[PDB]
RNA sequence: CGGUCCUAAGGUAGCGAAAUUCCUUGUCGGGUAAGUUCCGACCUGCACGAAAAGCGUAACGACCGGAGCGCUGUCUCGGCG
RNA sequence: AGCCGCAGUGAACAGGCUCUGGCGACUGUUUACCAAAAACACAGCUCUCUGCGAACUCGUAAGAGGAGGUAUAGGGAGCGA
RNA sequence: CCUACGGGCAGGCGCCGAGGGUAGGGCCCGUGACUGGGGCGAAGUCGUAACAAGGUAGCUGUACCGGAAGGUGCGGCUGGAUC
RNA sequence: AUGUGGACCCGCCCCUUGGGGUGUGUCCAAAGGGCUUUGCCCGCUUCCGGAUGGGCCCGCGUCCCAUCAGCUAGUUGGUGGGGUAAUGGCCCACCAAGGCGACGACGGGUAGCCGGUCUGAGAGGAUGGCCGGCCACAGGGGCACUGAGACACGGGCCCCACUCCUACGGGAGGCAGCAGUUAGGAAUCUUCCGCAAUGGGCGCAAGCCUGACGGAGCGACGCCGCUUGGAGGAAGAAGCCCUUCGGGGUGUAAACUCCUGAACCCGGGACGAAACCCCCGACGAGGGGACUGACGGUACCGGGGUAAUAGCGCCGGCCAACUCCGUGCCAGCAGCCGCGGUAAUACGGAGGGCGCGAGCGUUACCCGGAUUCACUGGGCGUAAAGGGCGUGUAGGCGGCCUGGGGCGUCCCAUGUGAAAGACCACGGCUCAACCGUGGGGGAGCGUGGGAUACGCUCAGGCUAGACGGUGGGAGAGGGUGGUGGAAUUCCCGGAGUAGCGGUGAAAUGCGCAGAUACCGGGAGGAACGCCGAUGGCGAAGGCAGCCACCUGGUCCACCCGUGACGCUGAGGCGCGAAAGCGUGGGGAGCAAACCGGAUUAGAUACCCGGGUAGUCCACGCCCUAAACGAUGCGCGCUAGGUCUCUGGGUCUCCUGGGGGCCGAAGCUAACGCGUUAAGCGCGCCGCCUGGGGAGUACGGCCGCAAGGCUGAAACUCAAAGGAAUUGACGGGGGCCCGCACAAGCGGUGGAGC
């Protein structure tokens, strides 16, 4: 284009659509589940992946994993927002985060345990 | 139509040093010799004569060439590497003392017209004045 | 999608509980405190359907149906002259 | 710029308004005397007959209408901007 | 009423005036029986349109038609085989 | 009353927008209180200056959507008033009809702005939180009062909403002040101390108030400093891991032995404070004296003095760190690519290792990488991208010489660009973080001077661009009106039989009611064979028998005329194949739809027989396309070879304008391009920014309609793609072989075993 143009047009700024709007920009969102089922995961991969539809404050209801292995969520749990998709999962882009609310933390977890929730377990006696 | 004849000038002889040859002409201007006039000085080319092209006056400029290399392609190295206007018609650009070029650390020059004259990068940081940079060469 | 029987050929478009839908106050939605009618839908069209035209249409109508505002002796409920 | 009454088109003679469906495009026509309409007609579309002493209609006929017109014309039919 | 009285104040009317009321419009958001396609998702059903001359060369604008991919007509493009 | 003076009317003077001065007329002032009083001090009054703080006005700068394109009645200017500290249409009358906008008005959306801050090589991008400057608001609105100043947080009136007290007989209140409560939220603190210091107000001064401020309090929220110790210590225990059962690892790690010893205990204990004040000198200067600490007995000093918190993430590749077991596409990990199917360095635990450390991780957001909006610093033949083609508006750009001007541009000088912060050196808290001190700077903008090459501007001249003249050339360029022959079809006549048509083979169909085949006659419509080309013409679409009329573009020779009059071109306007639309015509051939015959599992297709719109003309629409060279237009520059069309010449040839091929250099990811660039360059316009969603939706404009132009988003995928390569495949091609077919003889498939 010559300069000419760019004095006419200007070069257009691309702005950058958020993955996560639900959260309503903060870093996390305090909701209440409603579903909690398992759901066939996409692509290569196959299992039942544990998940939850939640409904959360800005009147916002979407569809949140719940990581680790076994989970302690019912009908009415409350919950905590994370962000970050899953993939496998097509349309949920949020996980839960564990030791919060109604969500505890896996029992019996000794690796990563900042996330999964689970506390510092006890060595010897 | 020529919307800019200085351009023309430059690649009228990017052009021809590329295949290599003795002189190449072009319309004759009282701007366009006290650019040449830097050339002469500098080094950058041989000289010119205000030839004449049938009653039209133009400007046979001739170049200079390194020494035949050998092994494959003995066509010689450039004494002119590299030539390309700077302030256009469609955009002139205009620097002051403190912000004059820099070609190649020192081993290039650069052309600009200033209120003193046709200068050169150096000229006019000694002069100390500042005009429309016109090309760069090396 | 397929099979089979039949026909001169087996109803396309577009409309569709309709001036047509029997079952029927169909079912859902909307209007109402409450709506067998009204409006918007579905299609299961008893028994729409393309010049005895089909589907729409601005304007028009002492035509027919539904609703609201204004106002009232129509009414509550009569009285007086 | 003022005055008067509750009030000045001070009496008389003068539309109630909106939203929304059905039918018919519209002005118009009709059962003189229970139906004025969604019925008739209507511009318009299509089919069809008719070569001119036309076809068609009335008359036994003569005669006439068609028409003192001639296919962009005339008759019949259905539909109906 | 007080005057330092051709005065002031109280009081009276008026303009503008928050806003309230009545009426009719514009824009935007949420929502709605029903409806249209779109995306994704498993080894579902139907055919084989395209990729090789894909077994009718393909594609294309437009038009009509057909359960579906598609078919045909008109003109255009080669981003088309082949001795 | 007094007027030093001030105020206003007029004339006058100077200046010159109501500035100073003059003259004349009229109007205008006061406050006392305390005394080591008879003299000072604390105040009062009008004026002209100073200083400080403002108000108003102006130039430039200040986000997103044109899918907001037209806006405005006090609206724009005027006159004259009202109004204020004063300008102003601020307000009010009247006059005129103006004012604003593609240089984006009006409208919707977002937002307090700057110093700074974050990132970045830079330019930029993002940001405006603490501190500082400005603005605005003080429950929502309106209003005025007082005053030097407010239309006033803790002042007033009114309306509204909300809330509270009440003997309800009626009134009250405004935390966005400091803390605290409540709701909202992923989440953000003490209802603390002190006026000791600093600042502020009042006062002669003591002194007084001061949730400003100085501090303390809570929160790893951040940066910084600090600790959980140090030396020695084994061929290196136990335990736990692997293991080829030989051994390897954790590992100097521990233990253990010495050493110091943060915290704690005791004493001491601040700098932060000095003035105001008091005495002397006159309360001036000076000197001297005295007072007061919140933080708190805290920092720090001495000595005593105990080995004393370690956690988090990762170890498939990017990316540093590997084994066992469990698990078996399950449970699960996951930023991307992907891990898990009975041997998983990728899941889960363990051992071990890598990385950090009172932190380690996660999520979210900004810059970076992204050069991925490309000013610095990119693209559009095939990857996303050249407008379907012209004409032209505004706009951008513009040829050779000379002069005036000196706007842009450039130099110098000067002002401004406060601080804080940042950067540089030196100091202060035991260092650092912080903090002080001192120093370095512009960029910009105002002012003064200067320079004139380049652009600009004015003036003059020129001819190389462009246009015009003169004489000629080729052409399916276009419009109108005519017109020719071949063939198809139909009808009439003759002649003439037994079949014609068609197909892969067929059937439907036509034919003894006399078909096909043949001659003759007539009607009619569309299209123009050979020439014809690998050609020509046009901007594109596109244009073809022949003739005439009307008409565009274009090429050559002559160097005659004009004298930069150019290029490009947002919008605008016009043209725009086919199909399609409307009103009329026209209709031979063909042929969507449709019907019949076939093929097929089906065959709404491909093939055959019929066949309507349409195909043709006129007029008016529609405006699309593989509208293609998928290559915008003009100018300049950079080897040539050969073919062809069309000119001009002294006509082997040279020279101009076109149309193809191969190719120098060069460009290109490659294929390829290459004097007809996709080469080297300048000007201008259009367009691209991952694929799907979709050229869909909404809005808008256009259309009779079909639809066209403009043209998104949610959502979804980890790719979508270009060129080329090796292969494989092909109901592609060439060449070739095999009991592979064919040729010929035996069998198997049936029976019994
Ligand atoms: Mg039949
Ligand atoms: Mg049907
Ligand atoms: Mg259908
Ligand atoms: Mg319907
Ligand atoms: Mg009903
Ligand atoms: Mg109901
Ligand atoms: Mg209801
Ligand atoms: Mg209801
Ligand atoms: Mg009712
Ligand atoms: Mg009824
Ligand atoms: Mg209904
Ligand atoms: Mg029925
Ligand atoms: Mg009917
Ligand atoms: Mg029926
Ligand atoms: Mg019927
Ligand atoms: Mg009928
Ligand atoms: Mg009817
Ligand atoms: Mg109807
Ligand atoms: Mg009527
Ligand atoms: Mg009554
Ligand atoms: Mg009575
Ligand atoms: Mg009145
Ligand atoms: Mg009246
Ligand atoms: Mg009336
Ligand atoms: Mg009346
Ligand atoms: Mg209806
Ligand atoms: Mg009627
Ligand atoms: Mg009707
Ligand atoms: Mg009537
Ligand atoms: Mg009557
Ligand atoms: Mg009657
Ligand atoms: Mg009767
Ligand atoms: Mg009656
Ligand atoms: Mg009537
Ligand atoms: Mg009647
Ligand atoms: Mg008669
Ligand atoms: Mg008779
Ligand atoms: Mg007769
Ligand atoms: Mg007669
Ligand atoms: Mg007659
Ligand atoms: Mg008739
Ligand atoms: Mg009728
Ligand atoms: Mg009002
Ligand atoms: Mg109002
Ligand atoms: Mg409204
Ligand atoms: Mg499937
Ligand atoms: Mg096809
Ligand atoms: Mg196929
Ligand atoms: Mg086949
Ligand atoms: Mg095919
Ligand atoms: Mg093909
Ligand atoms: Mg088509
Ligand atoms: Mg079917
Ligand atoms: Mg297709
Ligand atoms: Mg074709
Ligand atoms: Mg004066
Ligand atoms: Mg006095
Ligand atoms: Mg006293
Ligand atoms: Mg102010
Ligand atoms: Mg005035
Ligand atoms: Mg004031
Ligand atoms: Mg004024
Ligand atoms: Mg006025
Ligand atoms: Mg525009
Ligand atoms: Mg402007
Ligand atoms: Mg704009
Ligand atoms: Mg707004
Ligand atoms: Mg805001
Ligand atoms: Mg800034
Ligand atoms: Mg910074
Ligand atoms: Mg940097
Ligand atoms: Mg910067
Ligand atoms: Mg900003
Ligand atoms: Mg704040
Ligand atoms: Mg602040
Ligand atoms: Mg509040
Ligand atoms: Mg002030
Ligand atoms: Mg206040
Ligand atoms: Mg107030
Ligand atoms: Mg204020
Ligand atoms: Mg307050
Ligand atoms: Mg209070
Ligand atoms: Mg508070
Ligand atoms: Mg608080
Ligand atoms: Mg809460
Ligand atoms: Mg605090
Ligand atoms: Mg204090
Ligand atoms: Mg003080
Ligand atoms: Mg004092
Ligand atoms: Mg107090
Ligand atoms: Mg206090
Ligand atoms: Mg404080
Ligand atoms: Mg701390
Ligand atoms: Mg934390
Ligand atoms: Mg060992
Ligand atoms: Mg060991
Ligand atoms: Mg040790
Ligand atoms: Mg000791
Ligand atoms: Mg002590
Ligand atoms: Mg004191
Ligand atoms: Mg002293
Ligand atoms: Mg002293
Ligand atoms: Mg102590
Ligand atoms: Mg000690
Ligand atoms: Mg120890
Ligand atoms: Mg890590
Ligand atoms: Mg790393
Ligand atoms: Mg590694
Ligand atoms: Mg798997
Ligand atoms: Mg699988
Ligand atoms: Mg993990
Ligand atoms: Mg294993
Ligand atoms: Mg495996
Ligand atoms: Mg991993
Ligand atoms: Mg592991
Ligand atoms: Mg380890
Ligand atoms: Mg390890
Ligand atoms: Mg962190
Ligand atoms: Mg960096
Ligand atoms: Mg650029
Ligand atoms: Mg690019
Ligand atoms: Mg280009
Ligand atoms: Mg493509
Ligand atoms: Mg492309
Ligand atoms: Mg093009
Ligand atoms: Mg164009
Ligand atoms: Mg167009
Ligand atoms: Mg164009
Ligand atoms: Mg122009
Ligand atoms: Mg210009
Ligand atoms: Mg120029
Ligand atoms: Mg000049
Ligand atoms: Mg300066
Ligand atoms: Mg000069
Ligand atoms: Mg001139
Ligand atoms: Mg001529
Ligand atoms: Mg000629
Ligand atoms: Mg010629
Ligand atoms: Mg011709
Ligand atoms: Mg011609
Ligand atoms: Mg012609
Ligand atoms: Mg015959
Ligand atoms: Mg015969
Ligand atoms: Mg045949
Ligand atoms: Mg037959
Ligand atoms: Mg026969
Ligand atoms: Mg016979
Ligand atoms: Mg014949
Ligand atoms: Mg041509
Ligand atoms: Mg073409
Ligand atoms: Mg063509
Ligand atoms: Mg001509
Ligand atoms: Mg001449
Ligand atoms: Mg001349
Ligand atoms: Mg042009
Ligand atoms: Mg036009
Ligand atoms: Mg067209
Ligand atoms: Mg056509
Ligand atoms: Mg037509
Ligand atoms: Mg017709
Ligand atoms: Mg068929
Ligand atoms: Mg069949
Ligand atoms: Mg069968
Ligand atoms: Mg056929
Ligand atoms: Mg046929
Ligand atoms: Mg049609
Ligand atoms: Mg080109
Ligand atoms: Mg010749
Ligand atoms: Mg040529
Ligand atoms: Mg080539
Ligand atoms: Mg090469
Ligand atoms: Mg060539
Ligand atoms: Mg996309
Ligand atoms: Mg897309
Ligand atoms: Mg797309
Ligand atoms: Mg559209
Ligand atoms: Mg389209
Ligand atoms: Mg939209
Ligand atoms: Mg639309
Ligand atoms: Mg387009
Ligand atoms: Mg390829
Ligand atoms: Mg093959
Ligand atoms: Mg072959
Ligand atoms: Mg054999
Ligand atoms: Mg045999
Ligand atoms: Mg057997
Ligand atoms: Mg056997």
């Amino acid at each position: 284009p010559t300069i000419n143009q760019l004095v006419r047009k200007g070069r257009e700024k691309v702005r950058k659509k958020s993955k996560v709007p639900a959260l309503k920009g903060a870093p996390f969102r305090r909701g209440v589940c409603t579903v909690v089922r398992t759901v066939t995961p996409k692509k290569p991969n196959s299992a039942l992946r544990k998940v939850a539809k939640v409904r959360l404050t800005s009147g916002y209801e979407v569809t949140a994993y719940i990581p680790g292995e076994g989970h302690n969520l019912q009908e009415h749990s409350v919950v905590l927002i994370r962000g970050g998709r899953v993939k496998d999962l097509p349309g949920v882009r949020y996980h839960i985060v564990r030791g919060v609310y109604d969500a505890a933390g896996v029992k019996d977890r000794k690796k990563s345990r900042s996330k999964y929730g689970t506390k510092k377990p006890k060595e010897a006696a | 139509m020529l919307t800019d004849p200085i351009a023309d000038m430059l690649t009228r002889i990017r052009n021809a040093t590329r295949v290599y040859k003795e002189s190449t002409d072009v319309p004759a201007s009282r701007f366009k010799e006290e650019i040449l006039r830097i050339l002469a000085r500098e080094g950058f080319i041989k000289g010119y004569e205000r030839v004449d092209v049938d009653g039209k006056p133009y400007l046979r400029v001739y170049l200079k060439y390194g020494p035949r290399r050998q092994g494959p392609d003995p066509r010689p190295e450039q004494v002119i590497h590299h030539i390309r206007r700077i302030s256009k018609p469609g955009r002139r650009v205009y620097v002051g003392v403190k912000e004059i070029p820099r070609v190649r650390r020192g081993l290039g020059i650069a052309i600009l017209s200033t209120s003193k004259g046709v200068l050169t990068d150096r000229e006019a940081r000694k002069l100390g004045v500042g005009g429309e940079l016109i090309c760069e060469v090396w």
